[PDB]
């Protein structure tokens, strides 16, 4: 996350971290239930093998609340395409269930029509992660969040060197230096409604991070709410 | 009455009927008796920050 702020204790409890062969984070995820994590399909190609950590806010400190879970099944969207990142969504079923606790809780899945009329029409959503703090920088050891404005689709398409499909949406800023970044992808984009946080996006891609005239590109979760439900059985 | 004005007074989901609104809630909540509020059924409902240290 470029700009934004450190998540306060208890404030980003749905954040998951995918950890590679090293316990290094390379992507985020969103806790959906005791057994299921939402992430980006493109994250599945970034490490040969990986596990999921929850309850972590500081990757250099042992708080005591952290837990690591192995993956039982990967459910990748069957239309995911590396060329365009269209259909950039996957669900992971864990081998053992998450115990909800301080800093460990699911984000809510909204009903589709209401999400479209009520969440996607909000001024802003929130993105979070442990990713780089500037395009050419290093990953944050502390979990960060950032309020990102919704960006209209027409502006989105004009700004982009690559196709923006209807399974994607833009969020962030034209010139203000705040954005998601490398190492945040797969993580949560949530939208607040009367103090409840609903899943609205998955961090998907960008042309660099926080570049002038470019936005962050997110998987449009509304397009996949039925797919998520089926995937979770 | 309409979902476009104060979300129909619903805490979470709102849908319009012919004359009225109907509220509903995400899994892990029960719609309150007043037909508007969403009451968590457990200590870690979806979408809530974990601020009350149990
Ligand atoms: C044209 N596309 C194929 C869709 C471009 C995809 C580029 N893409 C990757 O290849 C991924 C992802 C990304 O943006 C990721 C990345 N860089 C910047 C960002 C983001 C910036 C703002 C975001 Cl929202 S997501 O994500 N890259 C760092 C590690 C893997 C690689
Ligand atoms: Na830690
Ligand atoms: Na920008």
């Amino acid at each position: 996350i470029v700009g934004g702020q450190e998540c306060k204790d208890g404030e980003c409890p749905w954040q998951a971290l995918l950890i590679n062969e090293e316990n290094e984070g390379f992507c985020g995820g969103t806790i959906l239930s005791e057994f299921y994590i939402l992430t980006a399909a493109h994250c599945l190609y970034q490490a040969k093998r990986f596990k999921v950590r929850v309850g972590d806010r500081n990757t250099e400190q042992e708080e005591g609340g952290e837990a690591v879970h192995e993956v039982e099944v990967v459910i990748k969207h069957n239309r995911f395409t590396k060329e365009t990142y269209d259909f950039d969504i996957a669900v992971l079923r864990l081998k053992t269930p998450i115990t909800f606790r301080m800093n460990v809780a699911p984000a809510c899945l909204p009903e589709r029509d209401w999400a479209e009329s009520t969440l996607m029409t909000q001024k802003t959503g929130i993105v979070s992660g442990f990713g780089r703090t500037h395009e050419k920088g290093e990953q944050s050891t502390r979990l960060k969040m950032l309020e990102v404005p919704y960006v209209d689709r027409n502006s989105c398409k004009l700004s982009s060197s690559f196709i923006i499909t209807q399974n994607m949406f833009c969020a962030g800023y034209d010139t203000k230096q705040e954005d998601a970044c490398q190492g945040d992808s797969g993580g949560p984009h949530v939208t607040r409604f009367k103090d409840t946080y609903f899943v609205t996006g998955i961090v998907s891609w960008g042309e660099g991070c926080a570049r002038k005239g470019k936005y962050g590109i997110y998987t449009k979760v509304t397009a996949f709410l039925k797919w998520i439900d089926r995937s979770m059985k | 009455k309409l979902c476009s004005l104060d979300n129909g007074d619903c805490d979470q989901f709102c849908h319009e009927e012919q004359n009225s609104v109907v509220c509903s809630c995400a899994r892990g909540y029960t719609l309150a008796d007043n037909g508007k509020a969403c009451i968590p059924t457990g200590p870690y409902p979806c979408g809530k920050q974990t601020l009350e240290r149990r």
